[PDB]
RNA sequence: AAACUCCAUAUAUAUAAUUUUAAUUAUAUAUAAUUUUAUAUUAUUUAAUAUAAAGAAAGGAAUUAAGACAAAUCAUAAUGAUCCUUAUAAUAUGGGUAAUAGACGUGCUAUAAUAAAAUGAUAAUAAAAUUAUAUAAAAUAUAUUUAAUUAUAUUUAAUUAAUAAUAUAAAACAUUUUAAUUUUUAAUAUAUUUUUUUAUUAUAAAUAUGAAUUAUAAUCUGAAAUUCGAUUAUAUGAAA
């Protein structure tokens, strides 16, 4: 939910756990919106591929757990 | 499970079969079986009057619901076929499948469109 | 390729006439977390300076004592602990 | 509009408690659309045919006097005899 | 155009037309593989005044205001009055058809 | 091939209690033309040009043969042979198909005054088509001191339709404005060009073109908009 009104986005997690020891969280969620009661636990979050590990900080609050994620590689061109 | 492929044990449509359109007919099934409490949650979750709690919880409970439960996933397939481009809903096939059907004169009232 | 800036001819300081550097120092109170002031001698003109993330309210120094304002102000309805425990789950992981 | 403001609001809630139409004046969310939505499901379920209809199993149930044959059902055993007979048969499935 | 010089403004526009119109042209040719030589084509009525109105565009263009039909009706005066590269330019054309006399195929 | 065919046209008849009305219509059935006749002028009884009198009489669509290109399709679908059968079959969660050096097509928007923008409620003038997996009218609220416009929200009037809605068609035409442009403005006078004139003073290569790119805030759909959707607002204002 992006509309301020019905927002935010919340999923189910393992977070207490979390947050009672520091068992990192492995998201696959990727549209889960970051909480305040989630900034300094320790997230996994799917990379299409491979968890990425991922410490929330307090700049991370407003937005989705797979915009830091970054799913493709950077790309490059050979110079062939 | 090994017996069936979904969990729950819903017929195979008649005619032509194919594993897409088995797929899609059991997710359309389990929409219109569970489609008066998804409805009902979705009103709870998108509620400014009633507690903030119940809302949640309702929206948890929504976002936890299979992938059978969704509307949106539900996609058009021919009917005669098997394929999902161009389908019309009007005679529920394929493109070049309705037109085949249309020529033989299959279709209830098509007809080459002369002008 | 190495970027500089090119010396002129240097000053002769004769022996006897040098003199120490006494840099031009204000006498700045610091009032820290908690209202605990000190004063320090500092180069950078300001009076008065008031700290917010201190040794006194750092975790590590006394263990026996705007994105996430923007979410607050725009979620403040709903007023987002009971909803902790409401949307935590822990079977999946 | 001459015509005051609290008079037409009363006569639209009078016209509303007349007939069922809620009288909702603040233009708050009530939700009243994601319920009041008309449901599809059912012509949804019903795309693709009627399950219950005859095959040719049933064409032995209800006609048993009749030796109907199913043309490509026999056809799909000659090619699968054909087939274990030039060893390219399916290989046997694996259980564990 | 008639503000400017009180007198019918389309038989003046008609006959600015006539005066300008080049009545013949000077039209090149391949030539079956050899020179380009050119031919004197005499002109249709419509291609005569074609001619002519391209020029008075073009000189209009050349006119001060932002709407175009002033320049339009500017140049249609100097036209009436009697001042124009147009002129030149169909004098020029004629000629270039006075030259290649005989190029002329039936004669 | 042409013709019969369909659309469109002209005429006639039938039907429609002219509130489902648009009879200036719709739709069944006909008739009508691949037009006819005559006078002349060229070339040899005819055929092209011209003229005349008779007619509503002038188009478009479908149809694209045989062969060929081992042209395209095993990804509409089906089938031969062949290969996979705890996997090349089946289900879920996420990611990808949207990656970006250069290059190639198709488009869209532009680079301003024979051209762009404001406005136009006894609402200037259409057709064709959609609306029970819906079309959503009026009206209230917010963006926005009036209100209209535009965009959302609020809530469903009417109709599953020649009856209601999508939907007051738009260019047009008319007034206003328009930088480049000291080709204008505003202070004085001026006057039989007064939405204006004259005099004297001051007014000193991308805009009041374009809309790429980006920042923030909202809204919409959906269970979900990060990769990866669509609007609106306030800024941003490349290239050309
Ligand atoms: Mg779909
Ligand atoms: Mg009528
Ligand atoms: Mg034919
Ligand atoms: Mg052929
Ligand atoms: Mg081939
Ligand atoms: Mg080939
Ligand atoms: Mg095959
Ligand atoms: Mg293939
Ligand atoms: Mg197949
Ligand atoms: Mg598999
Ligand atoms: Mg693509
Ligand atoms: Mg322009
Ligand atoms: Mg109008
Ligand atoms: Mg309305
Ligand atoms: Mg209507
Ligand atoms: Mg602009
Ligand atoms: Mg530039």
């Amino acid at each position: 939910s992006r509309s301020v009104w019905k927002g935010p986005n919340i999923v189910p997690l393992p977070i207490r756990e979390a947050m009672t020891k520091g068992t990192p969280i492995r998201t696959n969620a990727r549209a889960a919106t970051i909480l305040p009661q989630f900034v300094g636990l320790k997230f996994q979050i799917h990379n299409g591929k491979e968890y990425v590990p991922i410490e929330i900080s307090e700049d991370m609050v407003g937005h989705k757990l797979g915009e830091f994620a970054p799913t493709r590689k950077r790309f490059s061109y050979t110079q062939t | 499970m090994g017996n069936f492929r979904f969990p729950i044990k819903t017929k195979l449509p008649p005619g032509f079969i194919n594993a897409r359109i088995l797929r899609d007919n059991f997710k359309r099934q389990q929409f219109k079986e569970n489609e008066i409490l998804v409805k009902s949650l979705k009103f709870i979750a998108r509620n400014m009057n009633l507690p903030t709690k119940l809302r949640l919880e309702a929206q948890l409970k929504l976002n936890a619901l299979p992938n059978y439960m969704r509307s949106t996933q539900i996609k058009n397939r021919c009917v005669d076929s098997g394929h999902a481009r161009f389908v019309l809903s009007d005679f529920r096939l394929c493109r070049y499948q309705f037109r085949e059907n249309a020529l033989k004169g299959n279709l209830p009232g098509v007809k080459k469109g002369i002008w | 390729t190495r970027i500089t800036l090119p010396r002129r001819p240097a000053k002769k300081i004769q022996l006897g006439k040098s003199r120490p550097a006494i840099y031009h120092q204000f006498n700045v109170k610091m009032e820290l977390s908690d209202g605990s002031v000190v004063i320090r001698r500092s180069q950078y003109p300001k009076g008065e300076i008031r700290l917010i993330q201190d040794q006194r309210n750092n975790p590590l120094w006394n263990p026996s004592r705007g994105s996430l304002d923007r979410f607050n102000k725009r979620y403040s309805s709903l007023f987002s602990t009971v909803e902790l425990s409401e949307e935590n789950k822990k079977k999946t992981q | 509009m001459n015509v005051p403001k609290a008079r037409l609001l009363k006569v639209a809630e009078l016209s509303a408690k007349i007939f069922d139409q809620n009288f909702n004046p603040s233009g708050i969310r009530t939700g009243s659309k994601i319920l009041n939505e008309r449901l599809k499901g059912p012509s949804v379920a019903s795309y693709y045919g009627n399950p219950d209809i005859l095959k040719f199993r049933h064409l032995k149930t209800l006609y048993p006097d009749i030796e109907f044959v199913d043309l490509e059902e026999q056809y799909r055993l000659s090619m699968v005899e054909a087939k274990k007979r030039r060893g390219k048969g399916a290989p046997k499935k694996m259980k564990k | 155009v008639y503000c400017q010089t009180r007198q019918d403004p389309i038989q003046a526009l008609e006959k600015s037309l006539d005066e300008l119109a080049p009545l013949m042209m000077t039209k090149t040719f391949n030539t079956g593989v050899a020179k380009a030589s050119v031919i004197p084509v005499p002109l249709n009525k419509r291609q005569r005044n074609r001619i002519a109105w391209n020029w008075i565009v073009q000189s209009a263009n050349q006119r001060v205001s932002s709407d175009f039909a002033v320049r339009l009706g500017e140049e249609l005066t100097a036209i009436a009055k009697g001042t124009s590269s147009a002129f030149e330019k169909r004098d020029q054309i004629h000629k270039t058809a006075i030259a290649h006399r005989a190029y002329i195929q039936l004669k």
